[PDB]
């Protein structure tokens, strides 16, 4: 039995946790009361996964609620699945960070973290045999990229084997909603290419796109967005809590992903996307759920695939299907567009296959590439972040929390490295 | 408990307190005498906000107010007017005379024997308090309370708290009107204490709220009454985070960290966008990027200086009611695309954004028209220098002949502190001059 | 640069006299042979150092290569070939119970010392000989661990915690907080060298009672002054000397590790394959752009994926000379990883870096300002 600790930080972070507690909730039919009402034995076969069994025959979701403001909190608790988490998870202090990374990670986090972890360690002692650990926040604000990478350390030094994976929201290219984004973003990247197994990475851009060009929402809300990406996080771990053809935990994907240690930086994607109304027209088969994930604009990381080569994809598709007709869609995939493949990596597209799709759908299919495409995202962060450095636009906020100006260095030398390496691959003809 | 403490000096101060709390008891339903029926009807709620008001046993609600004067007539109009069972009967007023616009009576001799005692009451409130947020100073530039006694209280507060943030909201001399014959002296004397003591100061012109009335309210004769409200409107928008939930909430730290880049340049412009009278509300959509692009033009800034002549250093939206954030997006997107608006290069990101669900609240009687839909924003730019250099020139016109000069040392001021205090603002005249030079 | 890969072969072990105690290596000159014991009959490896010893029979004159031999052919030849502003490292690559500590330190009480010994007091009586009133000179040294990809002082006294990584934007890589020590005889390094031996950690295995569970790093700063300050400029000189001593590979189906010694083997062969990559990249690059046209296009080195490798960023590369001992056995049971060792050798034994630094600027300031 393998378990899965979840952590949630920040305003962001907590807002895609509801919403994926939400939908995991219906695919294991969990009511809002705790009390199972479901109609498949499958649905109870791995509960275990995501919920810890109460006394009284209710379940209650492994998830840890961090912030530095109570708002998130009581806005949390007061919501249609409030009631599903203990109270004695919600830990959560006064005097928020406020977008101040140095406040987050040294000043105001540093006295809130030991209490977190002691909530962790208490959740992961019960466990009868833990696969790994997976947080959300957004990089750009304070609170969230301050606690997220110092619980991200401190669980590493604690819990060296596990799993640790990152469903983390990056600053967008042209959508900039606080002035002091480019810092946040490079100390976060900084830590997390040191002390992660996995990263997701998530743009608000590319999930607006979405919701325009694909699902066509006249007016989409951040609940949208959290729904697509919750999609997301429930299929990756599909395979830990049904049977299928081919299964997939974790770790066989970070085995198939991670060719060297510093690449782990992963672009999502979800299909289908019908846009209500469209659905009578389309029929779902495997070759249109593998045009729709390999397209360019479906991804949700705001990076042209185009523009660079892929390292290595996987696919897990959920339905009841045909390993043959996968097998040479995949097959026809790398050999149509040879050139967007890497040469000394053959057969460079895992595939797993489960066969309990969603309730509300025949098949499905999740797409996680890991291409040298996303190498622009940092290099655009490095432009922004010199465009405030040389000058020291905000740097008497960071300064006097006790940081100083060699560390900003560290981070910025990291993040080109990281940059020239992910560019390393990046050629052709060698 | 998103607590913060607000203090009125002078006979402006006392007055834009009185709109303010006005529109504050309106805003969460609180009666003239402190009760609050709504909840007793309801039976349940947190209407009792903590971040203004005070909640006692028997359910009367006082408000967090230090309301400071000289003269007996402004705080004895509150004291038996409709609001004399509001506040704590404990109002802070000096039996005595004035400083009669002038600085050095109202900093050194007169503003003694009373700086204790206010000082003490502060802290009887503050005790109260969890987790404060900060102050909230209202006075104004020229009189002599209003900048004397504020340097005083300012000194005294960051000697005490130190850490706490403190924000000023005051009316700045104008260009061409003006009540008094020695407006620059008090305002180049207080500049010393507005720079170095209150971590970030918002300035108000008469002239541009006159001329927002005249174009946009229609409203021909206005008093000081309707300025009032306006800035109560300000002053509503920036502190509405801390009090009902949004998308995006927005603390005063987070305001502070966006909207100041280096210690000495917090000197923000702030405007309102939709200005608009009941008869002209028809005919307009209203719309969001409507409301963003007029929170940037020159016409409707709330301080007769022009944006164009300077540069963009920093932003800070914040939006009320039927908000989304797409819209808010197409906004920005289309305001970066526009020339006329220039950003310095060292920032390339420039805005911050908040969104809050309370839509803004209509006072009977008042002249705004009721709009489902509101944005204030905050802007830290360099035009603001104009807007010094004027008065450093009258300044100067005054103190060739050292006329008047003889009332204000006879309280007990050094002469050489005039000149002291001038070199003051000719540096941070000349930091502004520095921070917009294109980097190369 | 150079890597200059000692390929040396030592006498028999108690492990290795259980089995059929037959060595496999012979040589003539620099013409080294490698006998394949499962296929005798095949032509055995042959390979063409200039440094490959013989000490297996150590009484022997015949072809025999006493460890003065490998001084002169290394030691100093290496040491006044960078002493015009190099960085010189010193690394000790094998596998486990390899004989990894006598060519480090070798019999100090002897006249057949290791590299160490004859190195420091070669240098040592080289600074005594130019000792002077116009000509001085200063000595500094340090020492540290790494456990697993994490840094530990051994000088220092015990401090539980590990020591933080940092980056100097110009120097480069370091160790925050760490013990450094000034230096004025050899005697005094050899103390040293005894107390940080006697510091690591330690653990008994099969192929070795007493195989040393971390990489150690011994650094030596060495500065170089003349002072006829009419027509010379003082502080004319300094150079970097580093010492490090690597785990060897743990060869888990000869050790049969359980526990927390087969995590310690999985980080140390994790490191040292990190390490065998940067010097087979490293090595490329150099031979790339020197050799084929200059281009200098961007050649990326992965010193970050390991702490030894970021830490020895300044000396393993670039700007520095480099040197290699190949700890062999006359085992059959080793020929596989000697084979590996002398392949990795292949990817080696030229790195060729540039340098020339360490001038003394506020001393020709005084000629400047005059
Ligand atoms: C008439 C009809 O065809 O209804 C469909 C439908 O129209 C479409 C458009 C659905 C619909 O989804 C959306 O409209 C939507 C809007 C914003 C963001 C995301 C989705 C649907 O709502 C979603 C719903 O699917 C589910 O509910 C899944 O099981 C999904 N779970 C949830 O959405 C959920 C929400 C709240 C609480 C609990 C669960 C899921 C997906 C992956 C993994 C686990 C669960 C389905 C099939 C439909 C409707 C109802 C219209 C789609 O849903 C998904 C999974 O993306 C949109 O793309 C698919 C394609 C479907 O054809
Ligand atoms: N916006 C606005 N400004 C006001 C109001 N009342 C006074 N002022 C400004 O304040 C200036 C006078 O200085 P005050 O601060 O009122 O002087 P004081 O507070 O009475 O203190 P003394 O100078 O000692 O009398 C005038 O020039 C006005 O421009 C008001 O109600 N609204
Ligand atoms: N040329 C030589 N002549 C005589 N004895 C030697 C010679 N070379 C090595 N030895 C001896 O062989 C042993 C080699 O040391 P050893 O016990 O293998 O340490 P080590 O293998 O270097 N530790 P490590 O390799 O890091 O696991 C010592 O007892 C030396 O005295
Ligand atoms: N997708 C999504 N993004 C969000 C949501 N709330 C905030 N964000 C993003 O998160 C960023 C602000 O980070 P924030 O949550 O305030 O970080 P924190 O203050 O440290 O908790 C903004 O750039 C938003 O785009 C949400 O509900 N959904
Ligand atoms: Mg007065
Ligand atoms: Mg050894």
């Amino acid at each position: 039995m393998r378990e899965i600790v979840h952590i949630q930080a920040g305003q962001c972070g907590n807002q895609i946790g509801a919403k994926f507690w939400e939908v995991i909730s219906d695919e294991h039919g969990i009511d809002p009361t705790g009390s199972y009402h479901g109609d498949s034995d499958l649905q109870l076969e791995r509960i275990n996964v995501y919920y810890n069994e109460a006394t009284g025959n209710k379940y209650v979701p492994r998830a840890i609620l961090v912030d530095l403001e109570p708002g998130t909190m009581d806005s949390v608790r007061s919501g249609p699945f409030g009631q599903i988490f203990r109270p004695d998870n919600f830990v959560f202090g006064q005097s928020g960070a406020g977008n101040n990374w140095a406040k987050g990670h040294y000043t105001e986090g540093a006295e809130l973290v030991d209490s977190v972890l002691d909530v962790v360690r208490k959740e992961s002692e019960s466990c009868d045999c833990l696969q790994g650990f997976q947080l959300t926040h957004s990089l750009g604000g304070g609170t969230g990229s301050g606690m997220g990478t110092l619980l991200i350390s401190k669980i590493r030094e604690e819990y060296p084997d596990r799993i640790m994976n990152t469903f983390s929201v990056m600053p967008s290219p042209k959508v900039s909603d606080t002035v002091v984004e480019p810092y946040n973003a490079t100390l976060s990247v900084h830590q997390l290419v040191e002390n992660t197994d996995e990263t997701y990475c998530i743009d608000n851009e590319a999930l607006y796109d979405i919701c325009f060009r694909t699902l066509k929402l006249t007016t989409p809300t951040y609940g949208d967005l959290n729904h697509l990406v919750s999609a997301t996080m429930s299929g990756v771990t599909t395979c830990l809590r049904f049977p299928g053809q081919l299964n997939a935990d974790l770790r066989k994907l970070a085995v198939n992903m991670v060719p060297f240690p510093r690449l782990h930086f992963f672009m999502p994607g979800f299909a289908p996307l019908t846009s209500r109304g469209s659905q009578q027209y389309r029929a779902l088969t495997v070759p249109e759920l593998t045009q729709q994930m390999f397209d360019s604009k479906n991804m949700m990381a705001a990076c042209d695939p185009r523009h660079g080569r892929y390292l290595t994809v996987a696919a897990i598709f959920r339905g009841r299907m045909s390993m043959k007709e996968v097998d040479e869609q995949m097959l026809n995939v790398q050999n149509k567009n040879s050139s967007y493949f890497v040469e000394w990596i053959p057969n460079n597209v895992k595939t797993a296959v489960c066969d309990i799709p969603p309730r509300g759908l025949k098949m499905s299919a999740t797409f996680i590439g890991n291409s040298t495409a996303i190498q622009e995202l940092f290099k655009r962060i490095s432009e922004q972040f010199t465009a405030m450095f040389r000058r020291k636009a905000f740097l008497h906020w960071y300064t006097g929390e006790g940081m100083d100006e060699m560390e900003f260095t560290e981070a910025e030398s990291n993040m080109n490295d990281l940059v020239s390496e992910y560019q390393q691959y990046q050629d052709a003809t060698a | 408990m998103r607590e913060c403490i607000s203090i009125h000096v002078g006979q402006a101060g006392v007055q834009i307190g009185n709109a303010c709390w006005e529109l504050y008891c309106l805003e969460h339903g609180i009666q003239p005498d402190g009760q609050m029926p709504s909840d007793k009807t309801i039976g349940g709620g947190d209407d009792s906000f903590n971040t203004f008001f005070s909640e006692t046993g028997a359910g009367k609600h006082v408000p967090r107010a230090v309301f400071v004067d000289l003269e007996p007539t402004v705080i004895d109009e509150v004291r038996t007017g409709t609001y004399r069972q509001l506040f704590h009967p404990e109002q802070l007023i000096t039996g005595k005379e004035d400083a009669a616009n002038n600085y050095a009576r109202g900093h050194y001799t007169i503003g003694k024997e009373i700086i204790d005692l206010v000082l003490d009451r502060i802290r009887k409130l503050a005790d109260q308090c969890t987790g404060l947020q900060g102050f909230l100073v209202f006075h104004s530039f020229g009189g002599g309370t209003g900048s004397g006694f504020t340097s005083l209280l300012m000194e005294r507060l960051s000697v005490d708290y130190g850490k706490k943030s403190k924000l000023e909201f005051s009316i700045y001399p104008a260009p061409q009107v003006s009540t008094a014959v020695v407006e620059p002296y008090n305002s180049i004397l207080t500049t010393h204490t507005t720079l170095e003591h209150s971590d970030c100061a918002f300035m108000v012109d008469n002239e541009a709220i006159y001329d927002i009335c005249r174009r946009n309210l229609d409203i021909e004769r206005p008093t000081y009454t309707n300025l009032n409200r306006l800035i109560s409107q300000i002053v509503s928008s920036i502190t509405a985070s801390l009090r009902f939930d949004g998308a995006l909430n927005v603390d005063l730290t987070e305001f502070q960290t966006n909207l100041v880049p280096y210690p000495r340049i917090h000197f923000p412009l702030a405007t309102y966008a939709p200005v608009i009278s009941a008869e002209k509300a028809y005919h307009e959509q209203l719309s969001v990027a409507e409301i963003t692009n007029a929170c940037f033009e020159p016409a409707n800034q709330m301080v007769k200086c022009d944006p164009r002549h300077g540069k963009y250093m920093a932003c800070c939206l914040l939006y009320r009611g039927d908000v989304v954030p797409k819209d808010v997006n197409a906004a920005i997107a289309t305001i970066k695309t526009k020339r006329s608006i220039q950003f310095v290069d060292w920032c390339p990101t420039g805005f911050k954004v908040g969104i809050n669900y309370q839509p803004p609240t209509v006072v009977p009687g008042g002249d705004l028209a009721k709009v489902q839909r509101a944005v204030c924003m905050l802007s830290n730019t360099t035009a603001i220098a104009e807007a010094w250099a004027r008065l450093d020139h009258k300044f100067d016109l005054m103190y060739a002949k050292r006329a008047f000069v003889h009332w204000y040392v006879g309280e007990g001021m050094e002469e050489g502190e005039f000149s002291e205090a001038r070199e003051d603002m000719a540096a941070l005249e000349k930091d502004y001059e520095e921070v917009g030079v294109d980097s190369v | 640069a150079s890597v200059k890969v000692a390929v040396r072969v030592r006498p028999f072990n108690s492990r290795e006299m259980s089995r059929d105690s037959k060595c496999i290596i012979q040589m003539s000159g620099s013409t080294t042979t490698i006998v394949n014991p499962k296929q005798p009959k095949e032509t055995p490896k042959s390979f063409s150092f200039d440094y490959s010893y013989w000490s297996h029979t150590s009484p022997e004159d015949i072809n025999y290569a006493s460890q003065k031999q490998v001084y002169r052919d290394i030691g100093e030849e290496m040491l006044q070939h960078a002493f015009e502003g190099y960085n010189v490292c010193i690394f000790a690559y094998g596998q486990t119970g390899a004989g990894k500590s006598y060519t480090m330190m070798g019999k100090q009480e002897k006249d057949q010392q290791g590299i160490i010994p004859q190195l420091c007091e070669d240098l040592f009586s080289r600074i005594n000989d130019t000792t002077n009133d116009n000509m001085s000179y200063s000595v500094e040294v340090s020492y540290m661990e790494i456990y697993c990809e994490r840094v530990r002082d051994l000088l220092n006294p015990k401090n539980k915690g590990n020591l933080r990584v940092r980056e100097h934007p110009l120097l480069g890589p370091y160790v925050e907080d760490l013990s450094k020590l000034a230096v004025t005889s050899y005697n005094d390094i050899q103390d040293l060298m005894d107390s940080g031996n006697k510091a690591r950690t330690v653990a008994a295995t099969n192929m070795n009672e007493t195989s040393s569970r971390s990489h150690a790093v011994f650094n030596i700063i060495f500065t170089q002054k003349r002072h006829d300050a009419e027509t010379n400029i003082t502080t004319e000189k300094v150079s970097k000397i580093s010492l490090v001593d690597l785990a060897g590979s743990e060869r888990a189906d000869s050790t049969g590790a359980k526990g927390t010694r087969l995590k310690e083997g999985a980080n140390i062969n994790k490191s040292l394959t990190t390490l065998g990559k940067v010097i087979s990249a490293l090595a490329e690059m150099d031979s790339g752009p020197n050799k084929n046209k200059k281009k200098k296009k961007t050649d990326f080195i992965p010193y970050r994926d390991s702490v030894l490798t970021w830490l020895l960023r300044e000396n393993l590369g670039g700007n520095s000379r480099t040197a290699m001992v190949a700890a062999l056995s006359p085992a059959d049971i080793n020929y596989d990883e000697t084979l590996s060792t002398l392949r990795y050798a292949d990817r080696a034994k030229q790195i060729r870096c540039n340098a020339v630094i360490n001038e003394d600027p506020n001393n020709k300031l005084i000629r400047e300002l005059k």
